[PDB]
């Protein structure tokens, strides 16, 4: 069984039986953090290869805070 | 994947007698069941089918209204209940799965089972009684004489024949039965060893009747 | 219901050779046949469906063709492992799916040179006489062709309607037969005479040879 | 039909009331203090509501206690490569999550698994102030519960970024659901017009809710687990039970069967949970046919139904309609199609939201028109 279908011809409709219901009624909110670092501006020789790696990752992370706090 | 099946034996006419076929290896719950008997000799014959849910149950002319299929998918088993049986029905039943999965349209056989074995003549099962053909006293020295057993009046068939649990394989000729004019069955089963050979080394047949669970090991001397 | 009819019944073939047997329906079956294959004293196993969809694992010489209500089975090389019995089976809307009459399928007799049969005769064993049944056994070992004539004569008179003759099938190994006959008599009659013995008459020998025993 | 009948509402209410209630002096140094110690704490909030909260990601401690220690140590001079990788790692998550809440203005309808990984969506339903079946139903069906959340962009100061993952509640659970399948049903006389059909209009699922029935008629707006049925009370009308007699009879005094009439003679397929109906009119080939075997039944004129057991296509026109292969018993109840109960000269021949007691009245009103004269 698990699950039933009648069809009524008279009408010429069909229901479908047998399911369970989970039905939503309401809302549960949650805050979520992550902390951040405030890194203050960087001076030094941008002379090796891996540090100018480093320093674009570290320009991508406060691209994406600046425009985190630029969207409001 | 397997199927098992059971429940086979000698019945007299007229009687009940219910076969089962338990299935591993496979979604059993998921595949129609069909029920297929074969006379000895003669070809096969489709019996039965039942669907993958069980709601639906075909048969063939030749036993509607006497056999009934029925099927279990918590313990994957199929049952085929035979009453009000002929002599006609003596054959080896198969149980096979369709080849085709969750469907209401049957199409054929892919796994087949070994088969159980039915038999409905109204005579009563005997096991054999082994007598020993011995080597003549007259064999040439050389020689290339000959000894063996005679199993007889049994029934029903088969019986299996081996010399020595099977360490004497080379010049053994098992005959078929042949049907005695007693209802039972009788065969012999003959070896050609050298002369030489006898007094020298046991020679023992030995004889096995499943239907009447009789196991004969029968010592042969001059 | 639909009747289905194989041809031929049986045949014998050599192995290499193009085999095509044929399956017929009385009605239209469009393309709902499957063939089946089943080896000597084994289970049937589905060769193909539809007519022609080869089934996974079958070796590529089997090849179905045939619709409405004609169809045939072609093996392009005849194997050993081919030899037993074919059947074609319709599954046309809702059963009974009907099974055909089916095919034997046999390698040819593998022809040996002429041999003539080692003769031994048996007398019942005093364990079967304490039953009071007799069994004289008359046995022909190795022998090619599969005719032979085997008579019994208890006490030089003729004997007839008594006896069970069996048979091997061709060995494997030297392509020889075996015969076994059987005469099967009371104890009373087996005490009521005195020598017992088998005459065979084959092309291997000269003579008719006859092996008799004494009773004691 | 009726899904113009509900009612609009804020979805995102109380994701925006927390975080108004986020701006505050004080609450984001609240929500550090209790997080100082722990990654997860449930949190009193100035508005009253206990929230749990989430450490998902801490950077301010690599960062500063892992990189500027190495890197700002003599000269910059950076000695190994696996560092640039290893700050790829851990940073990959913040940047993806700046770019999904740029792309979507800083709330995103699915919540994806950079804003709440699996594990850490568990963690967070299995600490809730709900029942344990509720808390295994969340467990099970992680993906329906992600599809029918939010997250809102919060708040950034104080070297925290926080965001509310707005999550559902399911607080009706294991109550009885049916879904109501409907096409239209019209007369099969061989003119080309004169020709009437009706519809029941009250297509969708229904769900058993406190002495009462929730319907929903956008059926789309649900989701189907293997027997589950994921909704949302805001996507529905309530309905006394009395409802469900449409079914049992439709003629009954106690409900009134919302209807549509039409006379529109076109051939339609509707397919069913299990199995398919097929209102065929006209000079349409109408054909059910399974994938082995081709086509098995050539339907008649009418409003037919086959089950999906043995019939896996049907065929309406050109339009090819594959049935749902699920498991189950289909029941097929024969009776008098009731559009044979009606005067094709007195029956109305539009009317798009009607009932039994509409229809059937205005027929009066017709009919007493025409009798005047
Ligand atoms: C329609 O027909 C008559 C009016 O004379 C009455 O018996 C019936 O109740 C009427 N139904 C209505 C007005 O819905």
């Amino acid at each position: 069984q698990n699950i039933t279908e009648e069809f009524y011809q008279s009408t010429c409709s069909a229901v479908s039986k047998g399911y369970l219901s989970a039905l939503r009624t309401g809302w549960y909110t949650s805050v979520i953090t992550i902390e951040l670092s405030n890194i203050k501006e960087n001076k030094c020789n941008g002379t090796d290869a891996k540090v100018k790696l480093i320093k674009q990752e570290l320009d991508k992370y406060k691209n994406a805070v600046t425009e985190l706090q630029l969207l409001m | 994947v397997q199927l098992v099946e059971s429940g086979g034996g000698v019945v007299q006419p007229g009687r009940s007698l219910r076969l089962s076929c338990a299935a591993s290896g496979f979604s059993f719950s998921h595949y129609a069941m069909h029920w297929v008997r074969q006379a000895p000799g003669k070809g096969l014959e489709w019996v039965a089918v039942i669907s993958y849910d069980g709601e639906n149950t075909y048969y063939a002319d030749s036993v509607k209204g006497r056999f009934s299929i029925s099927r279990d998918n918590s313990k994957n088993t199929v049952s085929l209940q035979m009453n009000s049986l002929r002599p006609e029905d003596t054959a080896l039943y198969y149980c096979a799965r369709d080849r085709i999965v969750d469907d209401y349209y049957y199409y054929g056989m892919d796994v087949w089972g070994q088969g159980a074995t039915v038999t409905v003549s109204s005579a009563s099962t005997k096991g054999p009684s082994v007598f020993p053909l011995a080597p003549s006293s007259k064999s040439t020295s050389g020689g290339t004489a000959a000894l063996g057993c005679l199993v007889k009046d049994y029934f029903p068939e088969p019986v299996t024949v081996s010399w020595n649990s099977g360490a004497l394989t080379s010049g053994v000729h098992t005959f078929p039965a042949v049907l005695q004019s007693s209802g039972l069955y009788s065969l012999s089963s003959v070896v050609t060893v050298p002369s030489s050979s006898l007094g020298t080394q046991t020679y023992i047949c030995n004889v096995n009747h499943k239907p009447s669970n009789t196991k004969v090991d029968k010592k042969v001397e001059p | 219901d639909i009747q289905m009819t194989q041809s031929p019944s049986s045949l014998s073939a050599s192995v290499g050779d193009r085999v095509t047997i044929t399956c017929q329906a009385s009605q239209d079956i469009k393309k709902y046949l499957n063939w089946y294959h089943q080896k000597p004293g084994k289970v049937p196993e589905l060769l193909m469906h539809d007519a022609s969809n080869l089934e996974t694992g079958v070796p590529s010489r089997f090849s179905g063709r045939g619709s409405g209500t004609d169809f045939t089975l072609t093996i392009s090389s005849l194997q050993p492992e081919d030899i037993g019995t074919y059947y074609c089976q319709q599954y046309d809307n809702l059963p009974p799916l009907t099974f055909g009459g089916g095919t034997k399928v046999e390698i040819k007799r593998t022809v040996r040179t002429v041999a003539a049969p080692s003769v031994f005769i048996f007398p019942p064993s005093d364990e079967q006489l304490k039953s009071g049944t007799a069994s004289v056994v008359c046995l022909l070992n190795n022998f090619y062709p599969r005719e032979a004539k085997v008579q019994w004569k208890v006490d030089n008179a003729l004997q007839s309607g008594n006896s069970q003759e069996s048979v091997t099938e061709q060995d494997s190994k030297d392509s020889t037969y075996s015969l076994s006959s059987t005469l099967t008599l009371s104890k009373a009659d087996y005490e009521k005479h005195k020598v017992y013995a088998c005459e065979v008459t084959h092309q291997g020998l000269s003579s008719p040879v006859t092996k008799s025993f004494n009773r004691g | 039909f009726l899904g113009f009948l509900l009612g609009v509402g804020s979805a995102i209410a109380s994701g925006v009331a927390v975080c108004k209630v986020l701006h505050l002096e004080g609450e984001v140094n609240k929500i550090k203090s209790a997080l100082l110690s722990t990654n997860k704490a449930v949190v009193s909030l100035s508005n009253g509501v206990s929230v749990l909260t989430f450490k998902v990601l801490d950077l301010k401690n690599y960062i500063d206690k892992q990189l500027l220690p190495i890197l700002n140590k003599q000269s910059c001079s950076i000695s190994n490569i696996e560092t640039v990788i290893e700050f790829q790692q851990k940073n990959n998550r913040l940047l993806e999550i700046t770019r999904e809440f740029s792309v979507n203005a800083g709330v995103t309808t699915p919540v994806s698994t950079y804003m709440l990984t699996n594990s850490e969506l568990l963690s967070l339903i299995n600490d809730m102030p709900i029942t344990n079946d509720q808390k295994k139903l969340m467990s099970n069906n992680v993906q329906i519960v992600r599809q029918q959340s939010y997250s809102i962009m919060c708040i950034i100061k104080e070297e925290v970024l926080a965001y509310v993952v707005q999550l559902p509640l399911y607080g009706v659970i294991d109550t009885p659901c049916w879904k109501l399948h409907t096409s239209p049903l019209c007369t099969t006389n061989t003119k080309e017009g004169s020709n009437i059909c009706l519809t029941r209009t009250d297509r969708g699922w229904y769900c058993d809710n406190a002495g009462s029935v929730s319907f929903f008629p956008q059926a789309e707006t649900c989701k189907v687990q293997s027997n589950r049925v994921f909704c949302d009370t805001m996507n529905s009308l309530t309905l006394p039970s009395e409802v469900n007699l449409c079914n049992v009879d439709i003629f009954n005094p106690k409900y009134d069967c919302k209807i549509m009439t039409s006379k529109t003679d076109v051939s339609s397929s509707v397919i069913t949970s299990l199995g398919a109906i097929v209102s065929c009119y006209g000079k349409t080939k109408c054909t059910a046919s399974n994938k082995n075997r081709g086509i098995i039944k050539t339907f008649s004129n009418g409003c037919d139904y086959v089950s999906n057991k043995g019939v896996d296509t049907v065929s309406v026109g050109n339009t090819l309609y594959y049935v749902n292969k699920q498991e189950g018993k289909s029941l097929y109840v024969k009776g008098e199609p009731i559009i044979n109960f009606y005067d094709p000269l007195v029956f109305p021949s539009d009317e798009f939201d009607a009932s039994i007691s509409q229809v059937n009245e205005k027929i009066n009103q017709s009919l007493a028109f025409i009798r005047k004269s």
